[PDB]
């Protein structure tokens, strides 16, 4: 089992970006699959879970309607299409299936020019 | 999660199991689950049985998702075989949301489905690495971790012996009074431990300390009894026939196959030994240890009226030191996957007529045993 994010980076308030995580050496199209996200001094935070043939989909409340989670079986790849980011959503953002989780990807969200 | 709402939301008792009812698919179908430490799959009855009132019908569930492909179970004493999928479930006391987890239904099975058994389906509580068909099914207990933001802890206490309590993500302080004693988890898959010495009425048995962990110590809440690899199983039946005050046992009750019977409160528990097990703590130069009294060992079962009968709560094993039921209906067991560890404390509710039937204590040095316990 290998996952691997992608897809973070530095944005301004209102921005976007597209989270992808790559996944090998299990039959992804089989797989619950989850992002997670975490900052320094907080707890960890569920963000969304999709069922393997992507037609079920679940959000925590503090994301809902501004995140979509997807997947293309087919590609080995989970998504998480993140629109009007909020200095809230700043952590790393992990990517899970059964007990494992890739490095993750940073997302920061900041005015600070 | 709230630990409180989760206090007395299981049901059953050490002979039958402890379960909780668990609320699956849109609309949600209520089935009753076994708790069991010793499995690792999320399985519920998929058509009708003997010994079951009711399964889940996946036709009747609009979330439901099938992953198209099936999976075997096989025990040395049963099996099953269910398809695979996913849905949504709800466990009504101590969570606000429903989750997304996988499920087996079950559609043939042998020697799985008991008589007496209140449960049509169980809750695989174990590490990934027994989930079938592979590691890679996402066991519940792990959905639930990654989609509650909870601890990865949980902890039991049995009190049919005196229902129960499962509590995910934490300890419940109202459920012990004393101390908890932590013993490592030597390996992640059952909750192996490592047990140091068997001790009968203050008398150790005296074998080498890897004879009680060949096998694999394990914790199990799906085991009815303490089950004891066949030469700790006689040793231990050695040592309490000789510190039984009157002897009042038979072969045939230390086998199972006769029942001990005394006339209405003519029981002499006084005349039988408490038995202790030994663990390691989790720093190595002392070990605590857990302790029965013969309430819970010398179990009662249905003579009539007149009688009360009892059937020995130990048996051999085959394939793992099991403490099972036997022991955990004496104490609170918190499963700390987070810190590969698992601890105890003496279960409150585990008193008869005004006594406790359980004690823990400890520390004790481990300067005269091996360092490893485990064969090595
Ligand atoms: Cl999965």
């Amino acid at each position: 089992v290998q996952l691997q994010e992608s897809g973070g980076g530095l944005v301004q308030p209102g921005g976007s970006l597209r989270l992808s995580c790559a996944a090998s050496g299990f039959t992804f199209s089989s797989a619950i699959m989850t992002w997670v996200r975490q900052a320094p001094g907080k707890g960890r935070e569920w963000v969304s879970t999709i069922g393997s043939d992507g037609s079920i989909t679940t959000y925590a409340d503090s994301v809902k309607g501004r995140f979509t989670i997807s997947r293309d079986n087919a590609r080995n790849t989970l998504y998480l299409q993140m629109n009007s980011l909020k200095p809230e959503d700043t952590a790393v953002y992990y990517c899970t299936s059964a007990g494992r989780r890739g490095p993750g990807t940073q997302v920061t969200v900041s005015s600070h020019h | 999660a709230n630990f409180l709402a989760m206090v007395d939301n299981l049901q059953g008792d050490s002979g039958r199991g402890y379960y909780l009812e668990m609320l699956i698919g849109t609309p949600p179908q209520k089935l009753q689950i076994l708790v069991d430490t010793g499995s690792s799959n999320f399985a519920v009855a998929g058509t009708p049985h003997s010994y079951i009132d009711t399964y889940f019908d996946t036709e009747r569930s609009s979330t439901y998702r099938s992953k198209g492909f099936d999976v075997t179970v096989k025990y040395t004493q049963g099996s099953w075989t269910g398809f695979v999928g996913e849905d949504l479930v709800t466990i009504p006391k101590g969570f606000n949301t429903s989750f997304l987890v996988n499920i087996a239904t079950i559609f043939e099975s042998e020697n799985f489905f008991l008589p007496g058994i209140k449960w049509n389906g169980i809750l695989g509580l174990a590490y990934a690495t027994l989930a079938k068909p592979s590691s890679s099914l996402e066991t519940f207990f792990d959905s639930l971790v990654t989609q509650a933001n909870i601890p990865n802890v949980f902890s039991m206490q049995m009190c049919g012996a005196g229902g129960g309590s499962l509590v995910l993500g934490g300890i419940e302080p109202s459920l012990y009074k004393g101390d908890i004693w932590y013993t490592p988890i030597k390996e992640e898959w059952y909750y192996q431990i490592e047990i140091l010495k068997l001790e009968i009425g203050g008398q150790s048995l005296n074998l080498d300390c890897r004879e009680y962990n060949a096998d694999k110590a394990i914790v199990d809440s799906g085991t009815t009894l303490l089950r004891l690899p066949q030469k700790v199983f006689d040793a231990v039946v050695e040592a309490v026939a000789r510190a039984s005050l009157i002897p009042e046992f038979s072969d045939g009750f230390w086998t199972g196959s006769q029942l001990a019977c005394w006339t209405n409160s003519e029981t002499p528990w006084s005349y039988f030994p408490k038995i202790s097990i030994y663990l390691r703590d989790e720093n190595s130069s002392r070990s605590f240890r857990i302790t029965i009294l013969p309430q819970l060992y010398i179990q009662p079962m249905m003579a009539g009226l007149n009688y009360e009968c009892y059937r020995f709560g130990i048996s051999p094993s085959t394939n793992a030191l099991v403490i099972g039921a036997t022991v955990m209906e004496g104490f609170y067991v918190i499963f700390d996957r987070a810190q590969k560890r698992v601890g105890f404390a003496a279960s409150p509710c585990a008193e008869i007529a005004g006594a406790a039937v359980s004690e823990i204590s400890g520390p004790f040095s481990t300067e005269d045993v091996a360092s490893n316990c485990v064969p090595a």
